[PDB]
């Protein structure tokens, strides 16, 4: 895993420094970011109404 | 004074009024007369207004009746009138049939 | 005392990319002024895009072309990406009939930007595959607008039992960068370096939005600091 | 809240400052050794207890 | 709207009312203000799960609820489907904003 | 349309503190606005105030001098909260001497205002309790500056170790915050409301604070909008 992340150019460790819209401000803490694969359920709230 | 309405957080009834629950009747019947004065009012001046013409569309010919309407619409409902009233205080309670101290 | 910079340079690696750099700044001012510039930029322009169709033999958005190998579904889900561009000021709202009449694929910049009054940027762009002997006409609209409207909105145009309304993405812009760091003579200090950079869909040059999104945000604060009426 | 809003003091350092509270229940004001972030909560607990 | 003037038929304003076209939702806006609502779980364990509450306009298809009030109601956000009530007499809407 | 907020409205509850209603933005807006006009009012201000003074009798930072009440630590804490103030131009540093010698509670109007390019406006501020039995003189440094600095940073200015120096509180702004809120138009809801309360010195109206820092701005995004202008 380690490998290839350091042969697609990126921080080795999965983490990395953000920047939030509106102040320019780097969250001092270094937050988590990555690609996952997502779904949507049948639950769709137009026929709760 | 102006109320601008908002939720009420009440102990201070418990100084002047005896019981909440007594404290909420006398309310609800003090919002009763309020609106029912309000409603006369308003109903018998506002016809007294629209007396020439009930119809649709001659109604809005100057903007003015509708915005003296929605001046009235921007006045607190009757309970928070009430409650005000028991903010200042100027009311009293007592055995069956309390009434304002406007003599 | 008010350490103005002067020093605003344009490199423009292309029609689309370009960079600028603002020089020398006084501290904790340059965060204030790139974010404030990316915002507006990033937010508020303006753009092109196509709204309405009528295919001939179809009539709803479920139904399907003989000889043509997808839906009117993809048809539609495809043409929403296709990005334009001026060529004059004025042009309000078009409509332009597309006869596509041979053994072809049919593809974005075949569209023959047949109305004097606009262009397409993005040429080489596939629409669809036909087989040898499709024949297809469509009908489009392309009209401007600011940031993005959903669909149901542009029923307001008289369907006519055909026409269809289409999503549309409107914004112009695809990438703003902005980044700061020191610089420094010997035991003085309060130089910084501005480096910004600006990624758009080629239908206009950076500087243009650039200067435009400048224009608003003064426009908003030239009230806010001169008329003081009071309570 | 001078010396944290200009960066010179982060949210949290222990400082020593010159505050209020009741002695069962009054009015002893004293020098404390506490931090920027305590106070700023601080603000907002009644002044009824200390 | 009847005290608008510009209306004589509640045929009409059901009219005006069901299609929702651009007149005003002021009238919302004020009525709303002042004529709070009562909150409805569905399996009430102890009066805690009932409420009013002042009602507040926001987008969408959905009820937003505050955060530190879920915990008297014992509910989790897998979405459920709360009920909701409107008093309609003014001794009803003082209980409602006095004690409930 | 893009529609404009007009009428900026202020409420004016002092003249140390005051509230500014801005009615009505377009979503998103509420926070650029804020945040550009909170840093640049906290951002490029202007002060004088106390940098070292020499305490006669004094064996060095902490002996405890008697006939007068309070400790050294408490003296220096006091005379950090004098506020000063200009009446004639360009007198950028200026020194003075005091000298107390009778029973009295020493104020800050008590200053022997004897320099006479300089103010002090919060007269009635009390230093210190002293009687018949001591007597004080000492030497005041006023110097000009911006921001809040640290007792190391100042001894470039004439330590000579025996003059002990303190910090300064130049900042003529002491605590300024916002807040952003939703509101409606017709059809539609978000659209923001911006709420700002100012709390100065006293030295100067909060408006003037805010109207000199908006026209800062403007003109610090002419040039980086505009340093090669057309239109």
């Amino acid at each position: 895993m380690n490998e290839w992340t350091d042969k697609a150019g990126l921080p080795r460790d999965g983490k990395t420094y953000l920047y939030d819209g509106g102040t320019g401000e780097r969250f001092d803490q270094p937050a988590t970011v990555g690609v996952t694969y997502f779904l949507k359920l049948g639950h769709m709230v137009d026929d709760k109404m | 004074v102006p109320m601008d309405t908002i939720t009420r957080d009440m102990v201070r009834l418990s100084e002047d009024t005896e019981n909440v629950y007594e404290t909420v009747m006398i309310i609800a019947k003090r919002a009763n007369q309020i609106g029912q004065q309000m409603k006369q009012d308003l109903e018998k001046k506002l016809q007294d207004f629209s007396s020439s013409n009930d119809n649709l569309e001659e109604v809005f010919e100057n903007r003015e009746q509708i915005e003296i309407s929605r001046y009235y619409e921007h006045l607190p409902k009757p309970g928070l009138i009430a409650t005000a009233e028991y903010e200042q205080d100027k009311l009293y309670h007592r055995m069956p049939g309390a009434t304002s101290t406007n003599d | 005392a008010f350490q103005k910079p002067e020093n605003v340079l344009m490199m423009e690696t292309s029609d689309s990319i370009a960079k600028f750099e603002f020089k020398p700044l006084e501290p904790g001012y340059g965060i204030t002024i790139g974010n404030a510039l990316r915002r507006i930029l990033l937010s508020s322009l303006e753009g092109f895009a196509i709204t309405a169709i009528k295919i001939e033999g179809v009539e709803h958005e479920f139904a399907t072309i003989p000889g043509v190998l997808e839906d009117v579904t993809n048809i539609i889900l495809n043409l929403k990406q296709v990005r334009f561009k001026q060529i004059v000021p004025n042009a309000d709202v078009e409509k332009a009939t597309i006869v596509i009449s041979n053994s072809e694929v049919f593809r974005a910049g075949d569209l023959n930007a047949q109305l004097s009054n606009f262009e397409v940027l993005n040429s080489n762009l596939v629409i669809c595959h036909l087989d040898k002997s499709a024949t297809l006409t469509m009908e489009f609209s392309i009209n401007k607008g600011r940031g993005y409207v959903s669909a149901e909105e542009n029923r307001a145009e008289h369907n006519e039992l055909s026409t269809i309304a289409i999503d549309s993405i409107y914004t112009p812009i695809r990438n703003v960068k902005y980044a700061v760091e020191n610089f420094r003579v010997e035991q003085k200090t309060d130089y910084e370096k501005l480096l910004m950079e600006v990624t758009t869909d080629g239908s206009i040059r950076p500087v243009d939005a650039l200067r435009e999104a400048a224009q608003i945000l003064i426009s908003h604060f030239s009230l806010f600091a001169e008329n003081k009426i009071a309570i | 809240t001078i010396a944290y809003n200009e960066g010179k003091v982060d949210i949290h350092a222990p400082i020593k400052v010159y505050v209020e509270d009741y002695e069962n229940g009054e009015l002893v004001r004293r020098m404390v050794e506490t931090s920027v972030g305590r106070l700023m909560v601080n603000e907002y607990v009644p002044k009824k207890v200390g | 709207l009847i005290e608008r003037g510009i209306v004589k038929t509640v045929k009409s304003a059901k009219k005006i009312v069901d299609r929702k076209e651009p007149v005003i939702w002021d009238i919302l806006e004020y009525v709303m203000k002042g004529h709070p609502v009562l909150l409805n779980r569905a399996p009430t364990l102890h009066r805690l799960g009932i409420q009013a509450f002042q009602p507040k306009l926001i987008e969408g298809k959905a009820i937003q609820l505050h955060p530190l009030s879920c915990t008297a109601f014992n509910a989790d956000f897998d979405g459920d489907q709360m009920a909701v009530h409107l008093p309609l007499s003014n001794e009803a809407i003082l209980e409602a904003q006095l004690l409930m």
